[PDB]
């Protein structure tokens, strides 16, 4: 009981420091961020990058600088994965085609 | 006597001439024909006819009772196959396949389409002369190689078979577009300095007005064939610029056009054009049948894909079960690889009577410049900003400068696509990304359509032509 | 139990190991009695460093096989076949029901041991139809499947697996399900799939019998590098640490615990240690793939895949230090990935910044769409042409 | 490509030796 | 265009040596 | 012929939209009762007509087949269209609304009957496909009993609550009678319902004037009443 | 479609049924709710082409007869399906060789060939009573020589619910007879459980033991029916003292089957069947759950089955543990255990 909980607690805890430091800050002080969660700097930067790739803000840490930045990034879009998918399909279809087509030959 | 050799050799051929001459003479119902002729009529006739009941066979007894004793060369080469006069290089069956006794057996009987030999003494008082001649002449060449016949036969099927059709209708030169291409494979095997062109060329002209493509197409392929020998670039440069090559021909045709398109244009550097040829070459082959064409087209393909800039895949050598012969052109696959120059070298000249054989051994001295090439390449589109000494020690180059120039004559041309900049001494990539900002994708597409656009009016067309042959065809 | 010897001959086969290897897996035949599966190993492997006899091969292997070894392998191996023989002769003449499916049983782990196929192929067959206790049958299809493996022929294997398919839902046993599990994802490495073979493999670490199997804690370290090739780093990670896994099997796990935790952590200077040692211990003592590339490959760009989706530039600097693995060989083992496209990024080396070009938006997409085209759009104008002719 | 195996074992050992000095 | 290909590839023999026959028959047929 | 397939073309819309009147509205609603051939076929009206149709081309015809609600034409006489079994529906819901005063949670005991009530309502709507793997003799209707006033219907809404899921009170007093035939037809309806809008529960309270044992039916009224009773049991074999 | 702007108008068309053809060369058909009509015969039929109760295709023009239609729906499919039976085979009871041998010798022979009890006498069966408690697949062997003859299993639960016809027992003879007579053969099978009435069980000891009484006396003696029978009545019950004396009486009782109470036998083929379909772990034997039951119904049998997966499925494991068959069967067995000293019931 305790394990899963305070796993849920810890979690949560970080996600409200995190939201309200994005939300009217884009290229936000990375001192800000440290400040306002309570960690050290190199802490707080280490333990986002998990985060990012979970994409539980949809932001990126900027190393360049050392900001971090929220934008509108969304993953990828409906009619593009989709299709992906689809082009991939044909591929495989083409070559039974190439197969078939022997026959002719 | 043999009733195998009377029954089997007669038949087979009499139903395959009849339907074709006469169908095409009719109507255009070509897409049908050359389905039946490549796969079937060859195979038929090849392998189950050489053990019978006598020795050999492919089929020379319609050449001798469906013959009609034309002014062809069919006779001709008749005689060597069997004995009327001479001997020749193959001998007589007296197994009843005999030209020493003449008007033996025929199970076909009478019906002019059919052809049939006592019937008629001569074709000449009507335009179909050029057509069965044709025909004959067509079952000859094929089998000439093949029972190791050589000297005279070889070369009056060169000069002479090109006498024999160049005035003519559709019909008859949709006929004789097969009877130059059975001729095709024989000629690539023997070279001669001869000079067979003129007749080439002179026929090639008046028959393009006359009508017909197929016959057009395969006079193309013999002809570049004609220059290989000769081995002079310039006269073959000449003829594939000119040509564009249409479509209708059989399959088996397109794949010998493309596999020596392909091995001419790559010698220049122009791995370009040539690796798409190749590529298709291979795909284009039969099944079975195909397979001692298709192993020397593997050989060259492998080399003409290395060239560009690409490595080709290891699997490939290994699947065909031609492996062992792979084994170098996979070796310089890996030299290519690692941008080594000593593994490169030394393999080139031990396997170098292996690669002279196939043909390629041309190509291959092009493709040391590939080895530091790809290399090079290969790293600068990885990583973008490298120094100029890392890639001379990884290539195993002399000089920064060595790798500068190799940079140099490639930047023109787009291969490595990079630049050098000596303001500390690097080589910095062009790359940059965000393409959907711009217009740029919209072109990208645009041509991909326009290019599949004509192929599906095409695709419509063709498609319903072969049932609607078979439906208009008469049947039981 | 005839499992034991493959793992072992495995053991000289791999290039983490070599010559004394062979005193080890010499041991095995003599106390099983699967003599003659050992000496149907040697040609399986078509040398790569094996044979330990006296009969041939004496300094080669500088181990070799024993007076007392040799006669209890022809003992054994003529044993089995000629009692195959006379059973399957007294069994035709008397009943169906009872008398041919107890006969084949008899001989059958016998049979196995051995692996003589062809003795195998008529016996085994007949058992099946006739239904008696459930779980029973279903332990017998098992044998017959461990005597296709040990050759590695591709189509004896398959013919092999497809009788135990009807059965096993029809019995409905979990516990004996779990079995069939193992034997096709052996067979899936030895094609090459790795992939395959670690979807079938995560799925038996569940409920586990240790008997037609070797043991327990070999399996679990074997499921955990193979679920790994397979999978990325989120859900596997959370399964094996802050699950059950390492808890219950009291450690065996920590190579390849090691090598995932370092991902998680963003601390990549404990993925570069992590990885000679489950190379060694976990992958490679594989008779059917020891085959590190796909291992090696797919983690190695799972480590850079992560820090590239987090940051849009980086420093060079701050690569080499959380690797730990210098500036040239981290470049060197990146020049495959991007040329392959299993990841897209770049080092401006002389001036010390990575740009990183993200997987997010229509862009990468773009990109992506034309690839797939390019080959569909070759393979078309081969097609369209053929097809008209 | 693929075979990469034969070199990686090459490539481990040197990238320790870089691996020990180099890190932090 | 590829299924019609396939069923025209196995037809094709068969059709085509028939047709020398039905061709006879009709001729004759014809005038009764 | 060339320009004529053109021409062609656009008389076809020309047709298309000239037909389209026809069509549309007056429209009949039936239930498609039996097919005799996939070009007319048999449907039957709900003020109980059973009509031969023509089936016009705008739709499938293998998709025509099965027993749900259907188009027909008075006197334009065309199978128009199909529509879903979903249609035909006067039966009201409450998925949660006017929420009984019990949960599962707002409750701790009756702990027995926790398993008993969990396995039979909340298994197959959170996960079907665990129920199917076992392999099982499924039971028609499952039945509740005790004396009144043990919880039984309590414990099945309290779990309802806990899932969330649609409900929906499924009784005699639904079910109306006014003309002959409507009876046993308003019982395919409330089925068809079901089905479509799952995850749900049908619950039947009483089961008591739905089911009687005396049927005199020489009484219009009485033989609805038994008509009722056997559409129940047959829609329940399926569900 | 130009021309089917013209062709979808008419005055509509219908399926109607004729009630009679008439030798007046005029046909009567009643549109299903509407009233009846007569038109003439048409081109298209004549009256050796339109015969008694056939449902037809009409031209709502004129209400004239189209063509005959060749859709025919049959009342005795109707009611086998409502009800459900899952048919069987002799296999499931299998090894009880006397068992089944009997069940065909009755139904099977006098059905399919008339002749064979021509010439051993007695008139064709009449009564059929299979007695005795349900869970020993006594249902299942009926259903699998019906299937076979091509009879329809028609089943009826102690329900007057599923006569239809008038829907009230006592014309339950009449009305089912001319039926199951027009589409014959049939076998009509009446299980007496009896479960009804409180009013109805003084009235026979059954409401359905009434009507089969009225059915077993006038059906016998019916027309030629009785040496000619070939729509059987065959009867089946729970137990012999919920019976009357009128069908227990030997004259009109051809055989008489005797089923006892469930046995080891019988449960031991049913669990085994059953657990194909179910999953299993080590270490079960169905041997232990078929000893222990006293058994006594249809019900429990297959109940064991069902009770021993679900329990399995409210876990959430996917191997049938060891116990779940333990549970089923412990249940079951205590309820069923228990009767003999005081009465109960599995059911309310």
């Amino acid at each position: 009981i305790i394990s899963t909980h305070l796993a849920k607690l810890y979690d949560n805890l970080l996600e409200q420091n995190l939201i309200r430091v994005i939300e009217p800050f884009s290229r936000v002080q990375i001192e800000h961020i440290s400040s306002l969660i309570k960690l050290s700097k190199a802490d707080v930067e280490r333990k986002l990058s998990q985060m990012i790739l979970d994409k539980k803000f949809h932001g990126i840490l900027d190393q360049g600088e050392g900001v971090l930045i929220i934008f509108d990034e969304p993953p990828v879009d409906k009619t593009y994965e989709a299709a992906l998918e689809t082009i991939q399909n044909m591929s495989k279809v083409v070559d039974s085609l190439y197969n078939k087509a022997k026959k002719l030959t | 006597p043999a009733p195998q050799d009377v029954e089997m050799k007669e038949e087979a051929a009499a139903g395959s001439g009849s339907a074709g001459e006469g169908d095409g003479k009719a109507a255009a119902t070509e897409h049908s024909q050359r389905e039946l002729d490549t796969v079937t009529l060859e195979d038929i006739k090849e392998h189950v006819r050489q053990l019978e009941k006598a020795v050999s066979g492919k089929e020379p007894r319609f050449v001798l009772r469906a013959l009609r004793m034309l002014p062809s060369t069919s006779r001709r080469l008749n005689h060597y196959v069997l004995y009327k006069a001479v001997h020749g290089f193959f001998t007589s069956n007296n197994a009843t396949r005999d030209f020493l006794l003449p008007f033996l057996e025929e199970p076909m009987d009478t019906e002019a389409d059919l052809q049939f030999r006592p019937r008629t003494g001569k074709a000449a008082s009507a335009p179909l002369l050029p057509e069965v001649e044709a025909y004959l002449q067509l079952l000859m060449v094929i089998f000439l190689m093949n029972s190791k016949r050589y000297k005279e036969a070889q070369k009056i099927s060169d000069d002479l078979m090109q006498k024999i059709s160049t005035q003519n209708r559709r019909a008859l030169d949709l006929v004789a577009a097969k009877c130059y291409y059975y001729h095709a494979r024989v000629y690539e095997f023997l070279d001669k300095l001869d000079v067979v062109r003129s007749f080439l060329h002179a026929r090639l002209r008046t028959a393009t007005l006359r009508h017909d493509a197929d016959g057009q197409a395969t006079l193309l392929n013999l002809l570049l064939r004609n220059y290989l020998h000769y081995s002079l670039y310039d006269q073959a440069e000449k003829l594939v610029s000119k040509s564009v090559f249409p479509e209708q021909a059989n399959n088996n045709e397109w794949a010998r056009y493309l596999y020596y398109t392909g091995r001419i244009k790559a010698i220049q550097l122009e791995y370009s054009e040539a690796r798409r040829t190749m590529t298709n070459a291979l795909r284009k082959a039969p099944q079975h049948t195909a397979v001692g064409f298709k192993q020397t087209v593997h050989k060259l393909l492998i080399v003409v894909e290395l060239l560009l800039g690409e490595i080709p895949d290891r699997l490939q050598f290994r699947q065909p079960s031609l492996k062992r012969s792979l084994m170098p052109y996979f070796l310089l696959t890996q030299a290519v690889r690692t941008g080594n120059l000593a593994k490169f070298n030394q393999v080139l000249d031990q396997f170098g009577e292996k690669f002279q054989t196939d043909g390629t051994y041309t190509l291959i001295i092009r493709l040391r410049h590939n080895v530091i090439k790809t290399g090079v390449r290969m790293i600068s589109l990885s990583y973008s900003r490298i120094s100029l000494a890392d890639i001379a020690q990884k290539l195993q180059l002399d000089s920064p400068e060595d790798a500068e120039f190799i940079v140099a004559k490639a930047i023109r041309d787009g291969v490595i696509e990079a630049s050098i900049n000596h303001e500390k001494g690097y080589v910095q990539s062009k790359e940059m990304i965000d393409i959907y900002s711009t217009r740029e994708p919209q072109l990208a597409f645009h041509q991909r359509i326009s290019f599949c656009l004509d192929i599906h009016n095409m695709s419509v067309k063709a498609m319903r032509f072969p049932p609607k042959s078979y439906n208009k065809d008469l049947e039981s | 139990m005839p499992l034991e010897n493959l793992e072992e001959e495995g053991l000289p086969k791999n290039p983490d190991l070599r010559i004394a290897q062979l005193r080890f897996l010499l041991s095995l035949p003599e106390h099983r009695g699967d003599t003659a599966v050992r000496e149907e190993l040697m040609a399986a492997v078509r040398e790569n460093n094996m044979a330990p006899y006296y009969e041939a091969l004496c300094k080669s292997l500088d181990w070799q096989m024993d007076m007392d070894l040799l006669s209890k392998m022809k003992k054994a191996n003529e044993e089995e076949l000629k009692r195959l023989d006379e059973e399957l002769e007294d069994a035709e003449k008397n009943l169906g029901e009872s008398e041919i499916r107890d006969a084949m049983m008899a001989k059958a782990e016998y049979l196995c041991q051995i692996g003589d196929k062809e003795g195998a192929l008529t016996a085994f067959r007949k058992t099946y139809d006739k239904t008696v206790a459930l779980g029973h049958r279903l332990d017998i299809v098992f044998y017959l499947l461990r005597i296709g493996l040990f050759y590695m022929d591709n189509d004896l294997i398959t013919r092999n697996t497809e009788k135990a398919k009807s059965l096993i839902e029809e019995g409905g046993d979990w516990d004996r399900r779990n079995r069939l599990k193992v034997y096709q994802g052996l067979y899936c490495v030895a094609i090459r799939d790795f992939k395959q073979a670690a979807e079938l493999f995560l799925d038996t670490v569940s409920t586990f019998t240790s008997y037609e199997l070797m043991d327990y804690k070999t399996f679990v370290t074997y499921t955990v590098y193979v679920s790994m090739i397979a999978l990325e780093r989120p859900d596997l990670r959370e399964k094996v640490i802050k699950g059950a896994e390492i808890l219950e099997v009291l450690h065996s796990l920590p190579a390849v615990r090691q090598y995932l935790f370092s991902l998680y952590e963003c601390r990549y200077s404990v993925f570069f240690q992590s990885l000679a040692v489950v190379e060694q211990e976990m992958k490679k003592d594989w008779l059917f793939a020891p085959h590190y590339r796909y291992y090696v490959r797919e983690m190695r760009i799972h480590a850079y895949s992560q820090l590239l989706e987090s940051y849009r530039s980086l420093t060079l600097g701050y690569m080499a230090e959380a690797f730990g693995v210098g500036v040239e060989f981290i470049d060197q083992e990146l020049s495959r990935f991007i040329a392959a496209g299993r990841l897209h990024c770049k080092i401006d080396k002389v001036n010390e910044i990575v740009e990183t070009n993200r997987p997010d938006s229509k862009n990468w997409q773009y990109q992506e769409t034309i690839k797939k085209g390019d080959l569909l759009l070759n393979r078309v104008q081969k097609l369209s042409r053929v097809i008209n002719m | 490509n693929v075979e990469d195996d034969f070199s990686n074992q090459l490539r481990a050992e040197l990238e320790k030796h870089g691996y020990k000095m180099e890190t932090s | 265009m590829v299924v019609v290909y396939l069923a025209s590839l196995i037809r094709s023999v068969v059709a085509l040596h028939n047709l020398i026959n039905n061709k006879i028959a009709n001729r004759d047929a014809e005038k009764k | 012929i060339k320009d004529e397939q053109k021409n062609l073309k656009k008389e076809f819309l020309h047709a298309q939209e000239e037909v389209k009147r026809i069509q549309s509205i007056p429209l009949v609603i039936g239930q498609f009762l039996e097919a005799v051939d996939q070009n007319t076929a048999i449907v039957g009206s709900t003020t109980g007509s059973n009509y031969y149709v023509r089936i016009l081309s705008t739709i499938d015809r293998e998709l025509l087949k099965p027993n749900a609600s259907v188009a027909l034409h008075k006197h334009s006489n065309a199978l128009v269209d199909v529509l879903p079994p979903e249609a035909d529906s006067s039966i009201m819901m409450l998925t949660s609304d006017q929420k009984p005063d019990v949960m599962y949670a707002d409750i701790g005991g009756m702990d027995i009957q926790k398993q008993e009530v969990r396995e039979a309502v909340e298994l197959p709507l959170t996960h079907f496909e665990l129920y199917k793997q076992i392999g099982i003799d499924p039971p028609r209707g499952v039945l509740m009993y005790g004396p009144p006033g043990c919880g039984k219907t309590m414990l099945a809404k309290a779990v309802a609550h806990h899932t969330t899921a649609a409900f929906i009170r499924v009784v005699g007093s639904e079910f109306v009678q006014k003309y002959l035939g409507e009876g046993p037809r308003m019982v395919r309806d409330v089925f068809r319902l079901a089905k479509e809008n799952a995850p749900a529960i049908i619950f039947i309270d009483e089961i008591d004037a739905i089911a009687t044992k005396r049927f005199d039916a020489q009484t219009g009224a009485d033989r609805e009443v038994q008509r009722i009773l056997l559409e129940l049991l047959n829609q329940m074999d399926g569900f | 479609l130009r021309e089917e702007l013209q062709l979808l108008q008419e005055q509509g068309s219908y399926v109607g049924e004729v009630v009679r053809a008439m030798d007046k060369k005029k046909v009567l058909v009643k549109v299903h709710p509407e009233g009846k009509f007569v038109v003439d015969v048409d081109k298209n039929i004549d009256i050796n082409d339109v015969t008694p109760n056939c449902r037809v295709a009409l031209r709502n023009d004129s209400y004239t007869l189209h063509k005959i239609l060749p859709n025919k729906v049959d009342p005795l499919v109707s009611l086998m399906m409502v009800e459900k039976v899952p048919d069987s085979t002799y296999e499931m009871i299998g090894g009880l060789d006397k068992q089944i041998k009997e069940i065909k010798e009755v139904i099977e022979l006098p059905v399919k060939h008339p002749e064979l009890f021509e010439a051993l006498g007695i008139a064709q069966p009449k009564g059929v009573l299979l007695y005795g408690p349900p869970g020993t697949g006594k249902t299942l062997l009926a259903r699998a020589v019906a299937h076979h003859t091509d009879c329809t299993f028609i089943r009826v639960s102690g329900s007057e619910l599923v006569q239809k016809f008038i829907g009230e027992g006592a014309r339950m003879v009449r009305e089912l007879f001319v039926m199951a007579r027009e589409h014959a053969p049939s076998i009509i099978f009446m299980d007496e459980i009896d479960s009804i009435g409180s009013s109805r069980l003084e009235g026979g000891s059954g409401g359905d033991s009434e009507v089969q009484r009225t059915m077993l006396e006038l059906l016998n003696q019916l027309d030629g029916f009785e040496a000619t029978k070939n729509i059987k009545v065959i009867m089946a019950t729970n137990r012999i003292d919920i019976l009357d004396s009128a069908l227990l009486r030997p004259g009109r009782i051809d055989r008489k089957i005797e089923f006892p109470p469930p046995n080891e036998e019988a449960r031991l083929d049913i669990l085994k069947i059953h657990s194909r379909k179910m999953n299993l772990t080590r270490g079960i034997n169905l041997r232990k759950i078929a000893e222990l039951m006293p058994g006594a119904s249809g019900a429990e049998v297959k109940g064991v089955c069902t009770e021993a997966g679900m329990y399995a499925l409210r876990e959430r494991r996917v191997h049938v543990t060891q116990e779940d068959f333990e549970m089923a069967v412990a249940k079951v067995m205590q309820k069923d255990s228990e009767k003999n000293m005081s009465i109960k019931k599995l059911w309310k």
